[PDB]
């Protein structure tokens, strides 16, 4: 058996089939899914939350991308040669003090920049992000770590980095209004739902 | 009952602890001064005369300067060989060309590229990684083996009929890639090299096996260096400045101790038998138990 | 199959001894007229340092006898010289008693595994601490699934590093005192994984926390010393 | 590796067969082992050593 | 609410009575007279009598079928108690020691327990670090989760039975003895998986290198220190190499299904411990052959569970949705049947 | 009687857990079945389940307590007159005076 | 308890049972000491790993249980553990001669040099590898030789240890040459070196002052051939220690019989502690050897 | 900490041979990476005089001062230069503590008496402990000597840091 | 499992009567045949002038021992013991026994005594029987004869003569012996010579190799034990070299063929000591007869 | 009673009014210490809810 907890429905396709049977209060503590309820061996309700789930959610192995980075370099680059126009990415060490003056010299050239992978991930709308039309799904591996390929010394080397806050999650994995509903949840936790 | 040295060494403790630096101000590390060291009881004398520290600074200057003056030797080697031929370099690398294309601008890009490479040389460059395997013992042994191998006479039919049979497929070069439009050079390029069957020109490839395709890009330029320490400098179009790297102006022992490939001693985790498959490294963990 | 040993035991040691699960050990006394005494291992408990002081107080309050007094004197002569004096004879069958050629105190019993191995050999381990005044002999009884003697000595060195460095500290601090060994491994037999029951014991109207071993097959082992 | 000459040569008791599926599907999907599926007529059963 | 949705999964056992059907004389049995081997103890003697049995199948196809028809007792608890991940990785700690101590104080587990050597695991077969609880009234329990996206469209994916990884991994579709095409079927995201026509449903579970690929692939669990004695419900899904090795023809697939694809769990303890040399029981697993999990009744609010339970029979097959709340319904009325026979 | 659970066998936690589950379920489900329903065949199969649930005696004289027409008695059940009259009016096809 | 039944997931043909029926009274290792066992953990095939450590296989094998192979009958094996003390018979395939009088040990097998790699049992990927039964002096010889390999080779480049072990890995024992396959260093081997160094430090410490100069006395008294070799070794060690002349010894002051008894008894304790690294306990004591050197009757 | 006692004892043991005084060092995240620290095999050191280029070669110059002649057969002096360079380096004792600590507090957890003039609370993520030995030729030592430091990993790569010995002894040696 | 041992020589019935008093005692035989000539029975085949005691201990270590069971008109019914089974052994050893003792077997020291084995002999054959001595007495008498062997070289002085005069006299519960000196005619026997020289040279190579090898392992991960090992060896060097000339110049560089020969030589010279290092127990007693003439002992080995 | 505890799953089902399970059939026989830490130790959850 398997079941989701905390799964977020969209708002643009919002609907309700059961409105005569039930009606809930307008507070988002009932209008944001954060807990679930199942049935026991006997026909009795039970509540599953994150509070029981922290016995798993705070383990160190969920924050270890080193086997993930290892098997990502074993996967290596994308094989298709026309899909290598996305990996261009430079991590070099530059004198900051002269460059702080010299930033007009960067725009002295007339060549554009290649778009990075994380910028190539934000453009996808919420529903087609799981389709094959996306290209950067092979970069998305972990909710806590962004993964990418970069050209360092003319070598396509893989690199992961911790998404430091939850706002670094991509738009296809967490949309905009989801965060606004999270704010309404945190205002109702702080009891400020009428704002000053 | 004599007190064992560990007890009063434990109760002795530390006088003071301070940090120090390297010469180039890149590394800070901390020294520890136990009061119970015999260095305290050795009462040894100390002096620092100024000409001695001046000799230390000149020795350190040469020890830094070895690879940079090697780079300068490479650069005026290029200058001398472009003055030698008159400036009409031939082609050594297999790539087609177009007649209806102005080569003055790629010549200017070559000048700017060698300029930017001189600004952006490094102790870790192509020629240093090229000549580091030359410093090994097996380099001298295989040099003797190749000098008897290629300089071996044509065989008589007797060993063609009854003698055992004979066997140098592709080369392992290193390269600098200087990109002028982005002002970024490259220092460590590993590249495989081979010859075409139809023509004697070179073909370069990735160490995985992918064909290296930068030679088509006109703004870029490249420097190749071989394990036998030859020298190519290729602007786009496959045309190559070709020479050898000169190092007779450098001392033997300074190059030998400044950088050298290292032969390993036996420690925990490796086979006593040579060339066996290595098991996993010890890898003391900050994540697991020490056990 | 059992090898019988009949014993004439005086009444100065019959405290805590009427139960079957008892081990008599023939130690060479300092006095020469008996030349040896069949001490109990629970008397090796009270001398030991690894045990609790509450069980030591129990062993004092149950063994106020001149026989246990003089036996404690004759074992208190030689500093760490017990393995050159102590020599086992096997477990008591029934008490003047019979012996074959099983109860144990909770504190001196120990294990280094999760005791889920089916076959489990049992061993006696003395250790000689020297960071006390002269010598702290710690007695230990160990059940373990290991069978080969030398890897048991290696895991004992892995578990008794404090005793080893205390031994070499005694060697480097007292040159005129020459110690023989840190201790002795000696097996006594083996049990299955199921008969080990942590239970209670009441003897001479006195209370005790015991661990019983039912299907104990006995096999005499040599006093194989170890550092 | 069974002696298929011993199958083709020896007298065999006849049966009304019943495979559940089609028999060539059962051969191509290995319900059994050592499936000799020669087409036509292979005369290799004739020579005896 | 944090920025993800956890999809939990569990294996729940049932004690069932299955019937069997055979034709007339399907298997010819070949028996002999019993042979006695004598052994002598100290007081008694033990005679081991032994009869050999040969069985010869007298059928081309399948002369015998079976069907699970009735369930009478449910040996598990249908609970939501979460799998103790610290009990299965007893060596991995955080790098800074004080924040690790604060985490263990924040959770229920207390200490990093030292694992054993190769010799101790050779002699002693099992660890079983977590001990039997006090009250075991409900029975044994398990629940393990996957950190998946909150964007994941449930109506396609959670209402029907599916593989919980995001990609269909039943090797009946792929050609047999074709490991390359099978790996391209279960790992490649340049093509669509066959169940739902998208690239995947969750990138944190599907492709190799995700959290699930390093958490539940037992080949990948060998890299870190893990306890094998616990049971994973995810172990029948992210075990990629055994799934590739399972790719045979369908008759051989049926053979290994009814011969080797049956799990074994110790039924005495509340934790799902993986049994070994288990001839005392065998837990047959159809979900391994489907490589798909089963949707269970879940809800969001207590009021919507109230209008489900208060409502008439057959309500659990339906699945309604509010504005932000939802009910997924179990596809078979197992709650209905299992409570109605009582 | 639904599972082979004779007193010489040992039980684990899963055993007693499911036994207590069925204990509560059948304590609630059938408390006063003569007020739950007056169904004929339902109380018939209930009485059969009650009858075969008891184990046999050790000694049983087969000559004793046989009826006419060779039928042999397995046991004897007893209620008060009210429940007896309800059963007599309910299951009269399976009752015989002999 | 005693008779241990094993099985097979795969069928045996007539060839498999034919090569199994010549394996009667061969000793196989079992790790579990259980009754209804399975054939994949039978033998050393689950434990064999090249480039992993011979000393690991050695330690696990000396930790493993041993049993005797008798009476296959088709998908059955009937392993029987030998009881302690009673006479049994053995049948070895290890190409090493035996003797009616010596003792035996059990070692992980080496490659002899013909490199057959067929121990007459293979089930698919799974194969059977048999532990070599080796007479006691060859057993302690290979133990001490791998100990010298582990003790010497630390902090050395590959060429000097290669020149050492091309002549150190070879052992010619009774017209048979053997070489050790995997001499790779181990943490367990490091704790053997630890016990070795502590034991030789302790016998360096509490040895008597006369025994530290005894070979000098016997050198000044008598000249024998082994004494000439001993003087060569000791004076080369002295000139590697000190270029000065080693002085003659005089009347020893501290003569005390109880002192010599105590310090040499502790010395014997420490030599036992050092020798129990390499001195393996016996496993078989020969009552009779077959003339074709295939089988034997051993009392254990 | 444990190499410091042994290295002090060993440099006291060998002080008649080489006249090297021991030098206990600790290093942190400011020099090497944690990935470089979690698998660091060993460390090398060599004391170089302000005028003498080694202590393993001959003191009054060496025959390797003649330049490399661009030869194919013997590349740079043959193998004699190579094993002379293997002689010019020396190994040091070495431990790694990967979990973070504070050496004031951590050396208080061990039984030492941490007696510093002021408690500057210095924190580090991983503490690697070693002890080199710098060679005073006679009892007298010069400040213009330098001490090199190799860090060698199992892949074969190395990192090279050197510093002149006066900077270690600015206020320490003038205090005596 | 019984052995028959016949005599080629004429025996009297009085010879049987002086033979049958040794009814249940241990004899050594070199290897197990079903029928064996009596010239292999007993240690008479090995004992001579110039071998010594340690040869007898070494060849007794692998000589298979056999209890005697019965005497017949010409042949002797021997019974080989088995492990764990009880038997009856008579104490022909020179030391009394008590219950619970651990017994080892060592060669006798009164070769050609005043008893002459109670006059049981033959033409150029005296039947000699090994002593069955308790284990602690066995190990201490081995140590005593070994340190007698050490002082046998320096017998010039008189205080060493008083020390070895203490060494001959042994003490035990109602037992005193004069242990025979292994040096005879101002020379040692060859077995004691090689045993003691090998022991002393093992001590020497240990004392001059332990520093470089504890350094070689201490370049790895260190502990307190190797630290105190090095400190102990520093104590030995600081009490040892107080009169030796300074700057001995021990090098850290040494060619490999030296130290591999050193290690193998140390190992073989300690390897030839384990006949006398380990005391392999063979018996323990479960009941002692009165007047200790016999004992029901359980066989070990 | 505390006025916060859930009625929707605790009061609909037949339960112990004490709060914890206390049925004493999910305990081992003759195990008094496991019984009392099942009853009164609130460091462990009851087997009912």
């Amino acid at each position: 058996f398997f079941f989701p907890v905390g799964l977020y429905l969209p708002e643009d396709r919002g609907y309700t089939t059961v409105e005569s049977k039930v009606k809930l209060n307008d507070t988002v503590r009932n209008a944001l899914p954060t807990t679930a309820y199942l049935l026991n061996r006997d026909r009795a309700v039970q509540k599953i939350d994150f509070v029981d789930a922290l016995k798993t959610l705070c383990h160190p192995v969920l924050h270890e991308p080193a086997p993930c980075l290892q098997t990502f370099t074993e996967r290596g680059p994308p094989s298709e040669p026309a899909m290598q126009r996305l990996l261009e990415c430079r991590f070099q060490q530059e004198p900051m003090g002269g460059a702080a003056r010299r930033i007009p010299h960067f725009y002295r050239v007339r060549r554009e920049v290649p778009r990075t992978v994380n910028e190539m991930k934000q453009d996808f709308v919420v529903t087609d992000f799981y389709k094959v039309g996306n290209i950067t799904l092979y970069t998305e591996l972990h909710p806590f770590f962004d993964f990418t390929h970069c050209q360092e010394n003319s070598e396509t080397v893989a690199l992961c980095t911790p998404r430091i806050v939850i706002g670094n999650l991509p738009d296809g994995l967490a949309p905009g209004p989801f965060h606004e509903l999270r704010t309404w949840e945190i205002m109702e936790h702080m009891r400020l739902r009428p704002p000053p | 009952d004599e007190v064992a040295r560990t007890d009063e060494w434990k109760g002795a403790g530390v006088s003071r602890l301070r940090e120090v630096w390297d010469v180039q101000h890149r590394v800070r590390l901390r020294v520890l001064w136990y009061v119970n060291s015999f260095w305290r009881s050795r009462e040894l004398s100390y002096d620092d005369h100024e000409v001695e520290l001046y000799r230390a600074l000149d020795a350190y200057r040469a020890r830094i300067a070895v690879e940079y003056v090697l780079i300068r030797a490479v650069r005026d080697e290029i200058y001398a060989v472009l003055r030698r031929d008159g400036g009409a370099l031939p082609q050594r690398f297999a790539c087609h060309v177009s007649r209806n294309m102005s080569w003055r601008v790629v010549w200017e890009l070559c000048r700017h590229a060698l300029a930017l490479w001189m600004d952006w040389a490094d102790v870790r460059s192509c020629i240093i990684k090229a000549l580091t395997p030359r410093l090994s013992r097996g380099a001298a042994a295989a040099a003797q083996r190749a000098r008897r191998q290629r300089e071996r006479s044509a065989p008589k039919p007797q060993e063609l009929l009854f003698g055992p049979r004979n066997e140098p497929a592709e080369q392992t070069w290193y390269a600098d890639v200087v990109r002028c439009v982005r002002a970024q050079v490259d220092l460590g390029v590993e590249v495989r090299a081979a010859r075409c069957p139809r023509t004697g020109l070179w073909i370069v490839r990735d160490r995985r096996g992918r064909l290296r395709r930068w030679l088509s890009q006109p703004e870029v330029c490249v420097l190749y260096v071989t394990p036998d320490l030859d020298f190519y400098w290729v602007l786009p179009g496959g045309f190559a400045v070709s020479s050898r790297v000169t190092l007779h102006g450098l001392a033997q022992r300074a190059l030998r101790d400044r950088f050298q490939n290292f032969e390993a001693v036996l420690a925990r985790g490796m086979h006593v038998e040579a060339g066996r498959q290595e098991p996993e490294t010890p890898r003391v963990s900050g994540r697991r138990l020490p056990f | 199959q059992a090898l019988t040993a009949r014993f004439f035991v005086p009444e100065g040691l019959v405290e805590f001894e009427a139960q079957p699960g008892a081990l008599l050990i023939r130690m060479e006394t300092g006095c020469d007229s008996p030349r040896h005494l069949y001490i109990s291992l629970y008397l090796l408990g009270i001398r030991a340092s690894n045990v609790s002081a509450s069980t030591r107080c129990l062993l004092e309050s149950v063994y106020t006898a001149s026989a246990a007094r003089a036996a404690l004197q004759w074992l208190d002569l030689g500093p760490h010289l017990l393995h050159r004096r102590l020599e086992t004879l096997g477990c008591v069958k029934t008490v003047l008693l019979t012996c074959v050629m099983l109860m144990i105190p909770k504190d001196m019993y120990l294990t280094w595994e999760e005791t889920r191995g089916r076959l489990q050999y049992v061993y006696l381990i003395i250790v000689y601490d020297y960071d006390g005044p002269e010598t702290r002999p710690g007695i230990y009884v160990l059940t373990s699934s290991i069978a080969h003697w030398q890897t048991l000595v290696d895991v004992a060195r892995g578990k008794f590093a404090r005793e080893r460095c205390s031994f070499v500290n005694r060697r480097i601090t007292r040159p005129r005192q020459i110690p023989l060994c840190t201790g002795v491994i000696q097996k006594l037999g083996w049990c299955l994984a199921d008969d080990i029951h942590t239970s209670f014991l009441v003897h001479k109207e006195l209370k005790l926390s015991v661990v019983r071993l039912d299907n104990f097959s006995v096999e005499l082992g040599d006093f194989r010393e170890f550092v | 590796m069974e002696n298929w000459s011993a199958l083709e040569l020896l007298p065999k008791v006849g049966i009304p067969t019943d495979f559940l599926t089609h028999v060539k599907t059962s051969a191509g999907e290995e319900m059994f082992e050592a499936l000799r599926i020669y087409y036509g007529d292979d005369p290799e059963r004739y020579n005896i050593h | 609410h944090p920025g993800f949705a956890l999809t939990a999964v569990r294996t729940d056992t049932f004690e069932v009575d299955m019937l069997l059907y055979s034709g007339k004389s399907c298997t010819s049995v070949i028996i002999n007279n019993p042979i006695v081997t004598k052994e002598e103890r100290d007081i008694s003697t033990t005679y081991h009598v032994t009869q050999n049995i040969n069985t010869v199948d007298m059928g081309l196809g399948y002369t015998s079928n079976t069907c699970v028809a009735y369930v009478n007792r449910v040996r598990t608890d249908m609970g939501v108690r979460v799998q103790d991940l610290f009990r299965v990785f007893p060596m991995n700690v955080y790098r800074h020691d004080e924040v690790d101590r604060w985490i263990r104080h924040a959770a229920g587990v207390e200490r990093p327990q030292l694992l054993d050597t190769e010799t101790i695991s050779m002699l002693t077969f099992g660890s079983m670090s977590e001990r039997n609880a006090a009250a075991t009234v409900h029975g044994q329990k398990a629940a393990c989760e996957l950190i998946l996206t909150p964007v994941t469209m449930d109506v396609n994916y959670f209402k029907i039975p599916n593989n919980p990884r995001g990609r269909a991994s039943c090797m009946l579709a792929v050609d047999p003895y074709d490991t390359e095409a099978a790996t391209k079927a279960i790992y490649d995201h340049r093509e669509a998986d066959a169940q739902t026509f998208a690239a995947t449903h969750n990138p944190w579970a599907s492709q190799a290198g995700c959290l699930s690929d390093v958490l539940y692939n037992t080949r990948h669990r060998e890299r870190l220190g893990y306890n094998s004695k616990f049971y994973s419900p995810c172990a029948q899904y992210f075990n990629t190499e055994e799934i590739i090795a399972a790719n045979k023809t369908l008759f051989k697939t049926i053979d290994e299904y009814l011969l080797r694809a049956k799990d074994c769990i110790r039924g005495d303890t509340d934790t799902q411990y993986v049994c070994v040399e288990g001839t005392e029981q065998l837990i047959e697993n159809p979900c391994r052959l489907t490589q798909e999990a089963l949707p269970i009744l879940s809800t969001t609010t207590l009021a919507l569970m109230e209008t489900k339970l208060k409502g008439g029979a057959g309500a659990f097959a339906t699945s309604e949705t509010h504005f932000g709340n939802y009910v997924v319904g179990e596809i078979i009325p197992l709650q209905q049947s299992m409570l109605f026979n009582s | 009687v639904e599972n082979a659970t004779l007193a010489r066998q040992a039980l684990n936690r899963i055993q007693r857990s499911n036994i207590l589950q069925s204990f509560k379920a059948k304590m609630l489900a059938t408390l006063f079945l003569l007020n739950r329903t007056r169904d004929r065949d339902y109380v018939l199969k209930f009485l059969t389940r009650l009858a075969e649930a008891a184990t046999d005696s050790i000694l049983d004289n087969p000559t004793t307590y046989t009826t006419s027409s060779g039928a042999k008695i397995s046991g004897v059940m007893v209620s008060t007159a009210n429940v007896m009259q309800i059963i007599m009016s309910l299951l009269s096809s399976h009752i015989t005076k002999e | 308890e005693a008779n241990i039944f094993c099985t097979f997931d795969h069928k045996l043909s007539i060839a498999d049972v034919g090569k199994l029926t010549k394996l009667v009274a061969a000793v196989v290792p079992i790790p579990q000491r259980l009754h209804l066992i399975k054939h994949y953990q039978l033998g050393l095939h689950q434990f064999v790993d090249h480039t992993r450590g011979y000393v690991r296989l050695r330690g696990l094998l000396r930790n493993m249980t041993l049993t005797l192979m008798r009476r296959v009958e088709g998908n059955q094996i009937l392993l029987h553990v030998p009881t302690h003390g009673l006479l049994y018979t053995v049948l070895n395939t290890g190409p090493v001669t035996w003797e009616k009088g010596d003792a035996l040990c059990v070692l992980p097998p080496l490659f002899h040099g013909p490199l057959a790699r067929e121990n007459l049992l293979t089930l698919g990927q799974w194969e059977l590898v048999l532990p070599w039964i080796v007479p006691m002096p060859l057993a302690l010889e290979i133990n001490q030789r791998l100990l010298i390999m582990g003790l010497f080779s630390l902090d050395r480049s590959y060429e000097e240890v290669k020149a050492a072990v091309q002549q150190l890995q070879t052992i010619t024992f009774r017209d048979a040459t053997f070489t050790i396959p995997d001499p790779v260093i181990d943490q367990h081997l490091l704790i053997d070196m630890k016990t070795a160094c502590l034991s030789m430090s302790m016998v360096a410490n509490l040895a008597s002052e006369l025994t530290m100069t005894y070979v000098r006395k016997l050198a000044l008294e008598d000249s024998s051939m082994l004494l000439v070799k001993c003087q060569e070794l000791l004076m080369r060690l002295d000139r590697e220690r000190s270029v000065g002349e080693p002085r003659t010894p005089a009347r020893p002051q501290h003569v005390s019989p109880d002192d010599e008894i105590a310090r040499l008894s502790a010395l014997f304790v420490m030599l036992r502690q050092l020798d129990d690294l390499i001195r393996e306990q016996v496993v078989f004591t020969v009552c009779d050897v077959s003339p074709d050197n295939k089988s034997a009757t051993c009392i254990f | 900490m444990e190499t410091h006692l042994y290295s002090d004892l060993a440099f006291e043991a060998r002080f008649a041979d080489d006249e090297q005084l021991p030098l206990h060092l600790v290093l942190d995240q400011e020099v090497l990476s944690n990935e470089e620290a979690e698998t660091l095999r060993y460390v090398y050191y060599r004391n170089v005089d302000s005028a003498g280029r080694s202590t393993g070669r001959a003191p009054g110059g060496d025959e390797d001062d003649a330049p490399a002649s661009d030869d194919a057969e013997d590349a740079v002096g043959g193998d004699r230069a190579f094993d002379r360079e293997r002689r010019t380096w020396q190994r040091a004792c070495f431990r790694v503590l990967p979990r973070p600590l504070e050496l004031l507090d951590y050396l208080r957890q061990s039984g030492l008496t941490v007696t510093l003039e002021k408690e500057q609370r210095v924190r580090m993520f991983y503490a690697v402990f070693t002890t080199l030995g710098l060679r005073c030729p006679d009892n007298r030592l010069s400040g213009a000597q330098t001490l090199h430091l190799r860090l060698v990993w199992p892949d074969g790569s190395y990192r090279d840091w050197e510093f002149l010995a006066r900077d270690l002894l600015r206020e320490e040696m003038e205090a005596n």
